[PDB]
């Protein structure tokens, strides 16, 4: 034919007129990465790697099923602390081992929670036994858990 | 070559060597260009001045085998059904076949005997009708074209005191279209010469490669060229 | 649509599968082809000398409708199940103005 | 090729688009270009020096088949209705058909006998009327143009002491327009040559391809807008 | 073609294919350019050296049908009303028709008989009047132009001892203007040749396409060209 | 050179790559190009004016060895199965072999004796059939083409009062395709000339190198995609 | 005056109506046309491609 | 014709001489938006 136009992919841009879009940007993109992750694919469009399920194996070895909806989390140093609602209002402690999460249930009761008032937490490490997690709702009293 | 072979070799010549590096071409467009190509090659290889060798229909064996599968011999039918008006007093109007492309030999069988027909020009008619006798030679007959209606009608001017019993015509048959696929499948209503289904080339395999190359050049000019290319390549359309 | 790209499967190269659909559309046209590769027969997608090349679709309203406008959106993407990493470097657009 | 095929192949070769969202090339525009193309083809293939082969009407079979479906034979009608003035004393004025494009053969049947008509020039008239006898030869008759009103009138100057009983004219009929669709639907009152509906081409399929190629070339040169192309392709307007 | 057809096809040839991509042209300007075009085509196709074929008025059938609808036969009127002075002693002054463009055949009917008129040059007059007899040949008469006042007056120098009873003139009538719309509607007072209303072309449809193309070229040169284009295209104005 | 050597040397000279990771030039593509190259070489080395030396079939020993392995001698079969119509009264229709490319010598054995056949043109037929005797010379016979259906049929016009007992035809056999691999393995139903398996070249090793060079040139010009190269190398397609 | 433009009506394109007037003027001139589009006849405004 | 001039619309400007106006600005505009609101119409004139 007569002419050609090379197009590069430096990111994604929107809100600009089609008549004045720029060749170095993409107008829309789903599940792509323009940064070098797991390979030297920087400035080159590449696939987005998928996920891998991690089992919530209890210390005894049995599976741990989580009750219901999640409201918020907290990673202190390596212990993830889940505040979940559901039939009851439970609390969990997840520790990442080599291939599984050592899941424990720190409490299961009627701590007044609501999905309209999620959790926002702070956690501190003072010693090997005092590992606290402060958390607050916009409705209920502020609380603490070691 | 088969029509599928035509399309695949066309995409091996055009479209680079099947690299998808040139304007994509549909099957209808390929059929149209192949039909145009076969008409162009026929018209160029009949007229000696249209080709590069300076040879026409029966000037070499290659042209003979090229036009072999289009030569058809048919009889002309009297046009007495319509009482039309003739230009000459002794002219018996005859209708030619519908699938007529080019006439090369015509003869008439009279009571006196067979007489080869001479296609006389509009000027030669006036020249020879301004003389005493105003009749052909003993062994020839004249023919001029007259009022025709979606057909070809010819005025057979044979010498008086004679009757016409037969009018044979050895003519070049109209080539059939080259269609690669049933056009009614994908396209609503498109035809090449009134045909919508697959149509194999009704020609000798000699000129199939020439038709393919001419179609490739036509495609390149139309889809990758400018006005100058179209004008230059339209010279070889006659 | 000329474009370089490579697909892999656990270090092993895959030179047969790069994309599976090409939607191109504008203010008044919308076409799509599946971007298949047939080695012998013509196909929407064909590769030669490590450079893939695809035909922009023709509008669905009229299959004879080439995409002709002052600007056009061009969308590559896999929409068939598969687990490959597809490094997609560049993409050139040949046109006639 | 019917008009639908004409438009479709115009689309295949010129890349104009059939959709009305982006106005491409209207059917009126293609009809106009095809009408001009067929008129140009007729004028170029009639005159031998207008084409590239140096061959006119009756110089090859291909030209004969090209002009076959336009050749018409008709009688001239006496113009005694209007008592106009002639340039010669023995001139019987006759009116010709309205759908006249080019005359190629004329004859007159008198009491003496049929006499082919010679179209004499304005100089030859003065040259042969400066002699003693001032009459044609025994087997010819003269013809010159006279006062015409939206028609064509001819002074038939036949030798005195004779009467004209008939006047046959073998002529090329005026080609009809090539129209692809009823223009009155989208376009208010646009016409090509006084026609608004579909007008399938009345010529042989031989030169349909030439008409299409010429129309495509004219379309490309018109959209280009360059003066040089306009003059170069107006050279072929005669 | 009708004047509306003229304008629409003019905007399909000029103005690209009706894309509004070239200088907009008014109806008055289009009428002016079409009138100029028809005069240019008439003057070029009468003179054989003005065209590309080397053929003039009656050198081919096409030219005959081109000039057919302009041939007019009229009688010259004696100019005895004005006692003007002649250059020759035996010259009877006659006034020619007003709508005269070009004379091609002239004759005079005397008591001796009809005598074709010879247009003699200013040098041939001096050459033939320096001889003993100083009279024409038995079958010819001389004509030279003399004092004319907003008309054409001709000195008929016929041999002495004879009288002139008639003076017939077969001449090319002045073409009428080509106007597409009533110019008095939008424009105050503008005319083409003294006409303000719609004026259909008074020519055969043969040269209508040629007139359209020449008008397109004139428009392109005037509105999109430079001095060189105007100078080059003014060569074909004669 | 067997087909494997053809492909390997194509690789050596064109630098295409044998690996399927980077698709280079498929074996189908090279087969198509080699088939076209051998057809072009045959057509150019047959006609003397198609090559650079001005030498055809039997103008040098090299051409003789080039065309040796295509020359075939076969008998014609009477076409009495179909009661078709002939153009001459004394014409016995005969069917020719299907694998016919070019005829170079024909003979007929009658009761009178063997008579070499003359391929007569459409003009020579009319010229010699306008004479008294209307028969060939004592030692020749005429041959013209007639209505053919997916074959080639010939009207053998031998002098009357004789019977045809045999019709030998020495002709150049249609070359077979050059295929390097069984195309059905990787490619579904692609064919060259109705063949899908390996088809070793049936020509002399003399012109194998010319075929290879022409195929390489065609491949380079096809991948280039330039219109000028396409036309320049399509000039040699005949 | 060459110009690109598009008119829409609830996602549906309208390729017939873009503008309705064009005033052009200077120190000593002032003209205006309505910018109508007639498909067959010449008009002040016409679209192609 | 002979020449062309493209004009872009980056805003609206006034107070400047006609002889020295700039093609990227508009001299006057009523009920237009040159910013992408409700669509991706940034730097492109659109209705209000």
């Amino acid at each position: 034919a007569l002419k050609k136009e090379q197009h590069f992919f430096k990111g994604m841009q929107r809100d600009l007129s089609v008549s004045k879009f720029n060749p170095e940007y993409a107008f829309d993109a789903q599940n792509i990465r323009i940064t070098a992750r797991e390979h030297d694919t920087l400035l080159s469009v590449s696939n987005e790697k998928g996920n891998k399920e991690i089992p919530l194996q209890s210390p005894s070895g049995d599976p741990v099923v989580i009750d219901g909806v999640l409201l918020g989390q907290n990673v202190l140093n390596n212990y993830v602390t889940l505040f979940t609602k559901g039939t009851n209002d439970n609390i969990y402690r997840l520790e990442n081992k080599g291939t599984y999460f050592e899941t424990l249930i720190l409490f299961s009761g009627n701590l007044n929670f609501s999905t309209d008032y999620p959790i926002e937490s702070i956690s501190v490490y003072e010693n090997n036994n005092i590992q606290k997690v402060y958390w607050v709702d916009g409705l209920n009293q502020a609380r603490v858990i070691n | 070559m088969n029509v599928n072979e035509f399309s695949n070799e066309f995409d091996v010549l055009y479209n680079n060597i099947m690299s998808n590096a040139a304007p994509g071409l549909n099957e209808y467009e390929k059929s149209v260009l192949l039909t145009k190509a076969q008409e162009e090659i026929v018209k160029n290889y009949f007229e000696p001045a249209g080709n590069k060798y300076g040879k026409g229909l029966d000037d070499s064996p290659k042209r003979q085998i090229d036009f072999s599968e289009l030569i058809k011999v048919g009889e002309g039918v009297l046009n007495t059904s319509a009482p039309t008006i003739t230009f000459d007093k002794r002219a018996k109007v005859y209708d030619l076949p519908a699938d007529l492309f080019l006439v090369i030999n015509e003869a008439v069988d009279t009571n006196a005997g067979t007489k080869q027909i001479v296609p006389i020009s509009y000027s030669d008619y006036t020249r020879l009708m301004s003389r005493p006798y105003k009749e052909p030679v003993k062994y020839q007959a004249w023919r001029i074209i007259t009022t025709s209606i979606n057909n070809i009608s010819v005025e057979l001017i044979v010498n008086s005191n004679e009757t016409i019993t037969d009018y044979k015509v050895r003519y070049i048959r109209r080539p059939a279209p080259i269609i690669t696929t049933n056009l009614s499948s994908e396209y609503g209503d498109v035809t090449i010469n009134g045909v919508s289904t697959v149509s194999e080339c009704e020609l000798n395999p000699i000129i199939h490669s020439e038709i393919l190359q001419r179609a490739v050049e036509l495609a390149k000019a139309a889809y990758q060229g400018d006005l100058q290319a179209s004008v230059e390549l339209g010279q070889r359309s006659e | 649509v000329e474009f370089r790209a490579d697909s892999w499967d656990s270090d092993n190269l895959i030179s047969n599968k790069t994309f599976d659909t090409l939607d191109v559309w504008n203010e008044y046209q919308h076409g799509t082809t599946p971007l298949t590769n047939l080695l012998g027969h013509p196909s929407p997608l064909k590769k030669k000398f490590r450079i893939w090349r695809a035909n922009i679709p023709r509008a669905i309203a009229n299959n004879r409708d080439r995409i002709r406008n002052t600007w056009a959106y061009i969308k590559l993407g896999m929409n068939t199940p598969n687990t490959y990493r597809t490094e997609f470097h560049d993409a050139i657009i040949h046109y006639f103005a």
